[PDB]
C-alpha cells in the first residue's frame, strides 16, 4: 500500500573546499607558510601522426604527405620550481551530520518511515565503520591522484580547529597505510571517533588537511584539467587548460570528494581490484564498466526499496553501502532518465 | 471556452482589453501543467485562426521531441571497418557487446553508431535473429513522453493511464493522428464504449482501461513492440 | 472418471470384464469428437499408468502435426544461385514474387525453398525489412489446428473460442505447456478470474474472453505474431 | 447585496533591498567597511548517470555506453577566499504602514466595509503580535538560507537610521533563538514595538541589517540562481548561473521577503512541524502540499469573505493570519 | 619506415601477438615493449 515518493533529494555531507598547490624543499615542512604558489605557463608542441588509420588511408603517398604538414599546438603546463622537491596541498573539510533528513519529499509517511529506518540503523551500529573508512582515506594521500604515484615519501598533517586555534593534531606516513585495506590504529581510531561524532550531530567539526609529497627537482605536477570550447577553430589554439584560483594551480573540489568516498569493498565482482567510490550502479569510468548492475539485486534503488517498503533489511555491509550513498547525497525519484 | 489539440490546451483570459481601438483577448497555450506561449488576439476570430496561430509552435515542439527521443542505430560492416552494408534502428541493446575494433578474423561485424563503438561479430543468420527480436516501431519516440510506470510489462507495477496521457495517442490532435472511431474498431468495440474511456474523470462516468487492451493498443499503433 | 490431457480425453467403458482371471476395463482416447485408440487395461492401475499407456500416441500425433503445418522458408542467395547465405521461416509471402532465375545483374536474390522457385532481388536492407515484417513465431504450427474464424484480425467476423479450443494453448496438457497461473500472470489477472474463462459452459458460470485479451495472449505465447 | 469587488489589489509592506555578500576575518567584524566582495567564477564538471533509469534492468549495455561517454558542463560557483572565514551579508528594510487601504477597487461600499473592519481589528489589538513574530524572524538569521546550516557562530546587528546616522543599535546571537518557537526578551520587545510603531502609521522607520556567519576558509557560499532556459540542450555547456549585482554575489529580494514572513503557526494540521510562510492556500513547494485547503474553511479567501460579507469574525489567530496576508499584498480578484 | 603495408608496424604486430599468439622475433618484441614504455593513445 505504501508507495514511494515522487520527489526526493538529499544535500551532501562531507563538504570540502578546493585544494591549491604550493612548493618548497623538504625539512622546511614545519615552516611552510610562506612557500610560494605553483603557477601555470604555456609552451609549444609539435606532434607526429601516431594513431590508427582507416583502410582508405595507408596508401604511403598520403601518409608521407600527412607527415609533411605538421600540427602546432599550445599547451598549459605546471611544474615545480628548479630548486625545490616537495609539493604542498591544502584544503579544509566540514562534516555536517543529520544524514537522515531529506531536503524535499512528497509523502510524509515515506519520510518518517525512512527516518525511523535510519534511526534503527544508527541505534544498532554507530557511525564507527564508515568513519573508520573515511579516516583511512584521509590518512593515505588518496586525494593526490597522479601526484601520489612514483613519489618518494609522503606525509600528511591534520589539525582539528574548533575555535580560531588548533585543538588536536595528527601526523601520518601515507604510503605506510595501503590503498588496498583497512587496518586499525589508535590515532586513526581517535580521528574516526571525532568524525563519527560529527556525523551523528553531536558536535561541530572542522578540519584542515595539509599534505607534503616528495617528487624531485623541476618535475611535473598535475592539477585538474578544464574544458575548452571552440566552434570551428583555426588549428593554432590551445589544446589543454588547467584550473587555477587567483593564479595558483588547484584541484576541483569534487575531485577531492570523489577521492574521499572510495570505500566500497562490498561489490560482488571480486576482491583483488580494490575499493571503489560509492555510487548508485557503482561504476568507475576508467574501466568503463558498471559494478552493481541492476539485473543483479545489488544496486542502490532496489536495496533501498526492499529495506523501506517491505522491510527486508539486507546484510550489514549492504546497509553500510546504502547509508554511505545517503551521506553522499543526490537526486532520487521521478526525474528519471 | 478552451480548445483542445491532443495534449495541448488553449484558453482565453476572462477579461479583454482594447488595443488600437479594437477589443482583444489574451490566450495561453498549455502542455499539461506547463505554460508555453502567450499571445494577444482580437475578437472576431474563429477557432481555426486561433489554431493556426499556434500550429507552428506545436510543430517545432514535435520536431524537437522527435529528434531527442530517437532510438539507437546499429550497423553491419565487413571485415575492413568502413562501408556499412545495412542499418537498423533498435529499441534495446543486444546485451553481449563490449568495445571492439573489427579485424580480418571474421567477415561480418555488428557495430553501434555512437562513437566509442562496442560491436560484435556475426554471421548473417544471428543478425537476422537480432533484427527480428530487437527492432523498433516507426513511432517509438512517443514513449519518451510517457511516465514509464504506464509502460512496464510487469503487471505488479503497472497503473492505468489518465486521460491526459491517453490523449497522446488517441484523438485527431494526438501524435499518431488516429481517430477514436478507428481505435475503437482496432479493439473490436463500439465508439461509445471507447468514448467511455476518455471522459476525463472516473466520477463523471469513466472507466480505467485494462492491462491487455492498453498493451495491445500500443502494439497495433506502432508505438511499442510489445512482444 | 475421465482424464484430461490438454484437448485429449481418456474415458473408461462403464462395465468391465475378466481376462485371464483378472478384472479389466476398456479405455478410449478421444481428440474432440474423434476416437483414436482403444486399449484394455486391468484395474489396480493408477492414473499415471493410464497416462503413459497413451503418451506415445500423443507424441506421435504431435510430431505429425508439427511437420504438416510447418511454415514456409525463404533463403538468401548470391548471384550464382547456389550457396545459401541465410534462411528465414516466414508466415506469409512477400506478395511481389514471380518465378525467377538469378543472374549476374544483381548480387543478392531472395528465393523460396519450394522447387519451382519464385524469387526476388534485394539489397540487404529491404531484406531486413521483410525479415522484421513477415517472420514467424516459434510455435506457429498450432495455428493449423484452429478454425481460422477465431484467428482473424477483423473484429466483424471474429467469434470467441470455446473451452476445447482454449485448451490447445493453456493448461499443462496443452502444446505450449504453460500453466493457467502463468497465463493469468501474463494478462495481469487473478488465477480465479482466469479459471472463470475455462469452466466449460457459460451456463455454469463461464464468460467469453475479449478480442484484445485473446489476441494479446496469442502474441505473448509465441503462437501468432499479431502485429 | 454587497458582493466582492471584481478587481482589487494591495501593495506590499516590509520592502527589503538585495543582499550583498562579502568576506573577511572574524573578530575584525567591528571594522567591516572595507571587506572585499565575493565574486562568482566558472569551473568544469564531468559526471556520470546517477538517476533512476526509465527501463529498470532491461539493458545493461546502454548503461555502459552512457558511462563511456559522460556529460560535460560549465557551472558557476562562489567561494570564500582561502584566508577568510566569515561571510558578511548586508541589506536594508523599509516599513510603510497604512495596511488596510487597497490600491485598486470597484465598489466603494466594499472598500468602506473593508477598511472599517481593519479599523476594528486595529482597535482591538495593535500590531504587537505580528511585530513580535517579525522581530523574532529577524533575530535569528533565517534569511541566510543554506549558509546558516552547520555554521559555528552567527551574530546579527541592526541599526535604526532616521537622519544620516544611527539612532539605536542591537546585537544578538542567532543560535540562541531557535527556528522553532517565539519567546520574549526585552531587547526583542523594544525592536518589536519599533516595528509596530512603523506599521501603525505613527512614523517612518528604516533599518539596516548585517549578519556574520563563521563558516571556514575557502568554503562554499550560496547566492540565488537564474534561468538557463533553452541553453542547456544543444551542447549543454553552461548549466548554472548565480545572481550578481555589479560583480558581487547577491541574493534576490523576494527570497529574503519569503524568509521574513515565516510566522504562521496556526495552520490546522500540526504544530510540531514549525512555522511556515503566509500564503493564500498556505503551501510549501518543497513538500508539494498545500495546507489550508479550501475544503476546510481555513484558507484566506473564504475567511475574508466570511468576515466582510457575512460579518462574523473568525478566531483571533485567524485574524492574525488574514491581517498578515493583507500586509503581504498581492492581487485578489476574479480569475 | 615501418610502413604498414609491410607487416612491421606497431599495431599489426601487437594484434598478431595478443590475439592469434603469433609472437614475433625478439627484436620486434623489444620494439613493442619500448613503444609501450613510451606511452600514448591507442584507440580508434
Amino acid at each position: 500500500i505504501l508507495s514511494t515518493a515522487s520527489v526526493l533529494a538529499f544535500e551532501r555531507k562531507l563538504d570540502p573546499s578546493d585544494a591549491l598547490m604550493s612548493a618548497g624543499a623538504w625539512a622546511q615542512r614545519d615552516a611552510s607558510q610562506e612557500w610560494p604558489a605553483v603557477t601555470v605557463r604555456e609552451k609549444s608542441v609539435r606532434g607526429t601522426i601516431s594513431n590508427r588509420l582507416k583502410t582508405k588511408d595507408r596508401d604511403p603517398a598520403k601518409l608521407d604527405a600527412s607527415i609533411q604538414s605538421p600540427n602546432l599546438q599550445t599547451v598549459d603546463v605546471a611544474n615545480l620550481p628548479s630548486d625545490a622537491d616537495t609539493l604542498k596541498v591544502r584544503f579544509t573539510l566540514r562534516v555536517l551530520g543529520g544524514a537522515g533528513t531529506p531536503s524535499a519529499c512528497n509523502d510524509a509517511a515515506y519520510r518518517d518511515k525512512l527516518l525511523q529506518t535510519v534511526a534503527t540503523y544508527v541505534n544498532e551500529q554507530g557511525f564507527a565503520e564508515l568513519a573508520r573508512r573515511y579516516a583511512h582515506n584521509l590518512a593515505n594521500a588518496r586525494f593526490l591522484w597522479r601526484n601520489r604515484v612514483g613519489a618518494e615519501a609522503v606525509e600528511v598533517r591534520i589539525n582539528h580547529i574548533r575555535q580560531g586555534e588548533v585543538a588536536r593534531t595528527w601526523r601520518f606516513d601515507a604510503l605506510a597505510i595501503g590503498l588496498r585495506d583497512f587496518k586499525a590504529d589508535a590515532e586513526l581510531d581517535a580521528l574516526a571517533e571525532l568524525i563519527a561524532s560529527g556525523l551523528s550531530g553531536s558536535g561541530h567539526v572542522l578540519l584542515e588537511v595539509v599534505a607534503f609529497a616528495r617528487i624531485g627537482d623541476g618535475q611535473e605536477v598535475f592539477p585538474s584539467q578544464e574544458l575548452i570550447l571552440d566552434k570551428g577553430d583555426k588549428k593554432g589554439q590551445k589544446s589543454k587548460t588547467l584550473y587555477s584560483v587567483r593564479d595558483a594551480a588547484a584541484i576541483h573540489s569534487q575531485k577531492i570528494g570523489n577521492a574521499l568516498r572510495t570505500i566500497d569493498t562490498w561489490y560482488p565482482d571480486e576482491d583483488g581490484l580494490g575499493p571503489i567510490a560509492v555510487e548508485p550502479y557503482g561504476s568507475v569510468t576508467s574501466q568503463g564498466k558498471a559494478y552493481r548492475q541492476p539485473k543483479q539485486k545489488l544496486d542502490f534503488y532496489t536495496l533501498l526499496d526492499n529495506w523501506v517498503l517491505r522491510d527486508e533489511a539486507p546484510a550489514v555491509e549492504q546497509q553500510h553501502y546504502v547509508i554511505a550513498n545517503l551521506i553522499r547525497g543526490g537526486v532520487f525519484g521521478e526525474a528519471e532518465e | 471556452n478552451a480548445i483542445h489539440i491532443g495534449p495541448f490546451s488553449i484558453t482565453p483570459a476572462a477579461r479583454g482589453l482594447h488595443y488600437g481601438g479594437l477589443p482583444h483577448h489574451q490566450w495561453t497555450l498549455y502542455y499539461g501543467p506547463r505554460e508555453m506561449a502567450i499571445k494577444t488576439l482580437p475578437d472576431s476570430y474563429t477557432s481555426s485562426e486561433v489554431r493556426d496561430e499556434f500550429s507552428d509552435i506545436i510543430a517545432e515542439f514535435v520536431i524537437d521531441a522527435r529528434h531527442r527521443y530517437a532510438p539507437d542505430v546499429l550497423e553491419l560492416v565487413n571485415s575492413d571497418g568502413d562501408a556499412v552494408l545495412a542499418r537498423v534502428a533498435v529499441s534495446r541493446l543486444p546485451e553481449a557487446l563490449s568495445g571492439c575494433i573489427p579485424d580480418d578474423r571474421f567477415p561480418y561485424w555488428l557495430l553501434t553508431a555512437s562513437r566509442p563503438r562496442l560491436g560484435l561479430p556475426v554471421t548473417l543468420n544471428e543478425y537476422t535473429a537480432l533484427a527480428v527480436e530487437l527492432s523498433a516501431p516507426p513511432l517509438a519516440w512517443i514513449t519518451g513522453l510517457l511516465p514509464g510506470e504506464v509502460l512496464t510489462h510487469d503487471a505488479e507495477e503497472w497503473r492505468p493511464p489518465t486521460s491526459w496521457e491517453l490523449r497522446h495517442v488517441v484523438g485527431e490532435g494526438s501524435f499518431t493522428g488516429v481517430s477514436g472511431a478507428a481505435a475503437a474498431a482496432l479493439l473490436g468495440m463500439s465508439a461509445t464504449n471507447f468514448r467511455k474511456y476518455t471522459a476525463g474523470d472516473s466520477a463523471a462516468n469513466r472507466q480505467k482501461i485494462s492491462f491487455a487492451a492498453w498493451h495491445y493498443l500500443l502494439d497495433r499503433l506502432g508505438v511499442k513492440r510489445a512482444s
